[PDB]
């Protein structure tokens, strides 16, 4: 703790040795002071913490601010403070959905440093080809692991930082697509302690809003050996909202993925949790608004098939989504068409829960699913039901 | 003796604007997080079985729903005008229906960024402006001649998806 | 409609609106309200065809599009029998 | 006495210019079937109160829609045989007004047109008056504290 | 009925007392506190801050297709230190 005595503000420097004095004030704020220590450098601090607010200030003041012999220091300056050894989780079973999230001890001057990092990246000169010696792969590899940081604070200014890199950087394009597709990889199949995918997923979204038309091989795979099987995370009551917006957008490019992602969808369906199948469902949902015709012409009976079974549910919440879906314009309109392969389906189990169930809520939608069936080609109805009753007769036969 | 009815103002749209407003909508809720305080209602909660959406906009104690409504004189035909729009403001138990123009300047008061106190004021000795406008929708009026001449010298940015706007939603263009 | 209308000599302007129909006569009259001096001891300009008493935007060709509230049209004014066009042009940019 | 304002602002503003001035409107039904088909459901819809009416500005993106409640109006008929009478009060841009039209069923069109109500402006409630009038003041040029 | 209006460069222009109206500096030092002159004000600024003056009160409270406002680039940093004087 050597003495720091405080240097003239910049704004009183002449021309002459400014950025010497801005130099040496970026040696002086590149120690360690901790602050965990409950009451010690009482005095060391602000003065840190006062160079650091006229810091943030030098670099939006003025333009001529920086210079190439300064990029060294900033650097250095940034890197001895964010590339920290990130502490140890609290408790091992932390619930993110109900326990309180885990606050910074550094965070008074960590908030700074981020600001000055991002006031840097966003400096009206910031010749990246200068930078490009200087931030290079290694500096990026470090980054992607600050994400798995704990205080929410910290990820949103985190998120910044990498997506201003990725649009400004154009030689590590290659380098942080790879390595996004990389660290998602482990968190499909391995421990999975990743706590800011739900920020992560955030980047993904704007990349592919660039995949330039056709595809690649490349970004072919990714649906079918990432995207898809994210569904089968342990904690997608959180990240299902940014995981569902990136699959319509990506399926909105090309059309022709609509048939692999619906199978695909349908391969990893929930099976014994009742608020999973409820925002899956809303998945689908979502599909129909955007698929063509003729690609409904190949999933008329496995994608009705798994809807006609979620119907007779032991749950009203997954009865209730399902039965909405007689109630969309687009998705009526398609059913109109092939009505003749889609009610030999349907009709046998919407006929069943008709005089069942107890809540009248869930019987008076299915009145209304049944009516609609008679506004159709009704003598197959009437082919149906005639038919229909004589299978229900041949069940008679089962009661005789 | 005739029954009792409510009337509305409904603004007939074509079902690719809509759903490029629900994508944009949805884009800016949760990709970007630029509007978190939004909400987005989905058709099951709305006793008339018209409505296809609903987005409620907090404006300070103040709110804005604009609904959007699924198929009115459809069935055969075609889906030139499937759809419809409706834009309406309620204060305890108080409302009245806002033309687009003025729905659009009322959103942007407790929303994006827009140029501070000091901007104009730095502008002039080139201390550099920040933050500066990124929503043009905004500012459809004539407003002071000191926005004007400002918009001039920093032409501002444009959203990787463009921001969503009431205006490009009620729109005919096939009339013109 | 209406259009807008700009009078320049010496270093003096006018701005000025009036109705579509109207011929000459209605802007005579307002600059006569405004310049206390009789009124047919004037002449019109514009480009170089000769403005007469009841020559209308119409007749003229002047339509509503080519005055709009952000560059109006330019007629000059006159008045000791007659003097010459003394368009004297703005400032410029320092450069 | 700022209803009358509004009023006055009929010349220069938009939402009583485009709407409000002597403009031919008509049914938009079904439009597929032909027509005794159209005039049979227009009609059956009038008198039921099961349904949905549309109409149109024959030009415009403007539409006004009558829903029923259930989801000081109302759809006469018998008055002028042959002819169908519209009124619907309605409040707009925080004005309240009155909206009467009137279509002709063998056509299946007529005139509409716009007048302000009296008496029903004090009752509501001087508040929400006065602070939608403030939120319409504000502009957010320069407003900002940083 | 007309406000005159002297360029500091050395040109006059005038304009309508209500037209005038809607500059907030203008009409503090004339209601109340005739000739105004508005010092180091060049010409072509002033003419255009006029046409300005006369664009907004046609297209005022009216909400229409109103067009834009074109200023040139290069004609930027004066008509702004125009405006925050006036305005």
């Amino acid at each position: 703790q050597a003495e720091l005595h405080p240097l003239p503000q910049l704004k009183d420097a002449t021309s002459n040795e400014q950025q010497e004095l801005f130099c040496q004030k970026l040696q002086q704020c590149c120690i360690l002071f901790d602050f965990m220590d409950s009451v010690s450098d009482l005095k060391s601090k602000e003065i840190k913490r006062a160079t650091l607010n006229e810091l943030v200030e030098y670099v939006s003041t003025n333009r001529g601010v920086i210079v190439e012999s300064a990029y060294s220091d900033i650097v250095k300056m940034i890197s001895a403070n964010i590339f920290r050894t990130l502490p140890p989780s609290d408790n091992p079973d932390f619930d993110p959905e109900e326990d309180e999230p885990t606050l910074e001890a550094s965070w008074p001057h960590i908030q700074l440093v981020y600001e000055f990092f991002l006031r840097f990246l966003e400096s009206p000169d910031f010749q990246p080809s200068i930078a490009k010696r200087y931030i290079d792969q290694k500096f990026v590899q470090q980054l992607l692991e600050l994400f798995d940081s704990e205080d929410p604070r910290e990820r949103d200014f985190l998120k910044t930082v990498l997506h201003r890199i990725y649009g400004k950087f154009l030689g590590l394009r290659a380098f942080i697509r790879k390595q996004i597709n990389n660290i998602f990889l482990r968190f499909i199949y391995e421990t999975e302690h990743f706590n800011g995918v739900a920020e992560l997923l955030e980047i993904l979204g704007s990349i592919i809003n660039g995949f330039a038309l056709p595809l690649k091989a490349e970004h072919k795979q990714f649906l079918m050996k990432v995207l898809i099987p994210m569904h089968t995370a342990k904690g997608l009551a959180l990240f299902h909202a940014q995981l569902a917006y990136c699959v319509v957008q990506f399926l909105e490019k090309d059309t022709t993925l609509t048939e692999p992602v619906i199978r695909g969808l349908l391969k990893f369906w929930p099976k014994t949790c009742s608020q999973k199948e409820v925002m899956f469902l809303g998945e689908i949902e979502e599909i129909l608004d955007v698929i063509e015709p003729t690609q409904f012409k190949k999933i008329e009976e496995p994608l009705f098939k798994q809807i006609s079974k979620c119907v007779s549910s032991s749950h009203f919440q997954v009865a209730e989504r399902a039965l909405y879906f007689w109630n969309n314009e687009y998705i009526l309109s398609l059913i109109e068409e092939n009505i003749d392969k889609i009610l030999p389906i349907m009709f046998a189990s919407l006929y069943k829960i008709s005089k069942e169930h107890w809540n009248p809520t869930i019987v008076a939608l299915v009145y209304n699913v049944l009516k609609t069936l008679m506004e159709m080609n009704g003598k197959l109805f009437d082919d149906l039901t005639s038919s229909y009753k004589a299978e229900r007769q041949r069940e008679k036969k089962k009661e005789l | 003796m005739e029954n009792r009815w409510q009337v509305m103002i409904v603004w007939q749209v074509d079902r690719m604007r809509i759903n490029t407003w629900k994508r944009l909508v949805k884009h800016h809720m949760y990709i970007s997080r630029k509007a978190k305080d939004w909400f987005y209602r989905h058709h099951y909660e709305s006793t008339n079985p018209k409505i296809s959406s609903e987005v409620h906009i907090p404006l300070g104690d103040a709110k804005l729903v604009i609904t959007t409504y699924w198929g009115l004189h459809t069935g055969e035909r075609d889906w030139h005008l499937g759809q419809g729009v409706s834009i309406e403001w309620r204060k305890k138990r108080y409302s009245t229906q806002v033309d687009p123009d003025l729905a659009d300047q009322l959103i942007h008061l407790h929303y994006f960024d827009c140029f501070s106190e000091s901007a104009i004021r730095n502008t002039i000795l080139g201390r550099i402006v920040s933050p500066r406008c990124e929503y043009q929708a905004g500012h459809n009026k004539v407003g002071s001649l000191q926005y004007l001449a400002l918009a001039a010298l920093i032409k501002p940015k444009q959203i990787k998806p463009p921001l969503p706007s009431v205006r490009k939603l009620t729109e005919d263009r096939w009339n013109k | 409609m209406d259009v807008f209308l700009m009078i320049r000599r010496h270093k003096t302007t006018i701005f000025t609106d009036a109705k579509e129909s109207s011929t000459v006569f209605e802007l005579k009259r307002i600059v006569e309200g405004i310049l206390k001096r009789p009124p047919d001891e004037q002449r019109l300009y514009k480009d170089d065809q000769l403005l007469d008493d009841g020559k209308t935007l119409g007749e003229c060709g002047f339509t509503s599009q080519t005055a709009r509230p952000q560059a109006p049209a330019t007629v000059g004014l006159a008045f000791d029998t007659f003097e010459a066009l003394c368009i004297e042009p703005f400032s410029s940019p320092p450069e | 006495r700022v209803v009358p304002d509004q009023r006055s602002k009929f010349e220069n503003e938009e939402f009583f210019r485009k709407l409000s001035r002597e403009c031919e409107i008509k049914y938009t039904g079904f439009r597929d079937r032909p027509h005794e088909e159209r005039q049979a459901r227009f009609q059956n819809a009038c008198r039921d109160g099961r349904s949905e009416i549309a109409f149109v500005a024959t030009g415009t993106n403007l539409s006004l829609q009558f829903f029923p409640a259930s989801w000081r109006e109302y759809v006469d008929l018998e008055r002028e045989a042959g002819k169908v009478y519209l009124k619907a009060p309605m409040i707009l841009n925080g004005v309240c007004v009155i909206w009467k039209g009137w279509i002709d069923l063998q056509r299946l069109d007529g005139m509409g047109c716009l007048e302000f109500d009296e008496e029903r402006a004090q009752q509501e409630d001087a508040l929400a008056q006065q602070a939608f009038e403030e939120a319409r003041r504000r502009t957010r040029e320069f407003e900002d504290r940083d | 009925m007309y406000v005159k209006l002297i360029s500091s460069d050395g040109h006059e222009f005038i304009v309508k007392r209500e037209h005038a109206l809607t500059s907030g500096t203008i009409k503090a030092m004339l209601s109340g506190p005739n000739e105004v002159n508005f010092r180091e004000i060049p010409s072509h600024v002033l003419s255009k801050v006029c046409m300005y003056f006369t664009y907004k009160v046609r297209y005022t409270n009216s909400s229409t297709e109103i067009p834009e406002f074109p200023i040139a680039p290069e004609i930027a940093l004066e008509l702004l230190m125009a405006a925050n004087f006036l305005d």
